[PDB]
């Protein structure tokens, strides 16, 4: 018992709709992350830190997506209004 | 023969004023029997005052209960605190 | 003072025995 699931977490859409992160995809200690510092081995204390329990919270679950000699690279720009 | 009974009881008025020297619960514990005084908890085993050998009216008054009951001299708490530090 | 029946205290024997002292473990939201 008492171990996360490896998956089933998929919270990307909340951040680009966050309003805060400075993510150009949608408009409509003193660390944040704790990729430094331990936790004495409790994954509660991860819930301290404000970004996290944010995707605990607003989180989802998500079913994963199944599927020459010279390149030639093209850029393609993307400008669609939608709702 | 139950072995479940409550055996304690608990008054409704608090008392407590003047009880710090009983046994509080934490009001006062009121139980169904007395309690039992037992002086030294050590048998001394032998001693013909208790073993009551077959040789050989008469009386003594001891010096207190402590005979009966397995007390270290204190000559060896004085080597053991000395061994101490 | 001689009608005042007091109350049982009842130790229920599956609680005097090896009671412990959920979401403190992390698997559950």
């Amino acid at each position: 018992n008492q171990l996360i699931p490896q998956a089933y977490i998929s919270n990307f859409h909340n951040r680009l709709t966050n309003e805060d992160d400075g993510i150009p995809i949608f408009t409509m200690g003193n660390a944040v992350l704790p990729d430094l510092q331990d936790q004495h081995h409790n994954p509660f204390n991860i819930l301290r830190y404000p970004k996290i329990r944010d995707t605990f919270i607003n989180g989802k679950v998500v079913s994963p997506y199944r599927l020459s000699g010279e390149a030639i690279m093209i850029p393609i720009t993307l400008d669609i209004e939608h709702m | 023969i139950m072995i479940d009974a409550a055996s304690s009881f608990v008054l409704p008025i608090s008392i407590t004023k003047n009880v710090d020297v009983l046994q509080r619960t934490d009001e006062i514990l009121w139980f169904r029997g007395p309690s039992v005084i037992v002086n030294e908890r050590i048998i001394n085993s032998g001693d013909p005052h208790l073993s009551l050998p077959l040789n050989r009216n008469e009386k003594e008054s001891l010096p207190g209960p402590f005979v009966l009951g397995l007390r270290p001299s204190a000559k060896f708490t004085a080597h053991r605190l000395s061994m101490l530090r | 003072f001689e009608t005042m029946v007091a109350n049982p205290i009842k130790v229920s024997r599956l609680q005097s025995n090896g009671v412990l002292t959920i979401h403190y473990s992390l698997a559950n939201f």
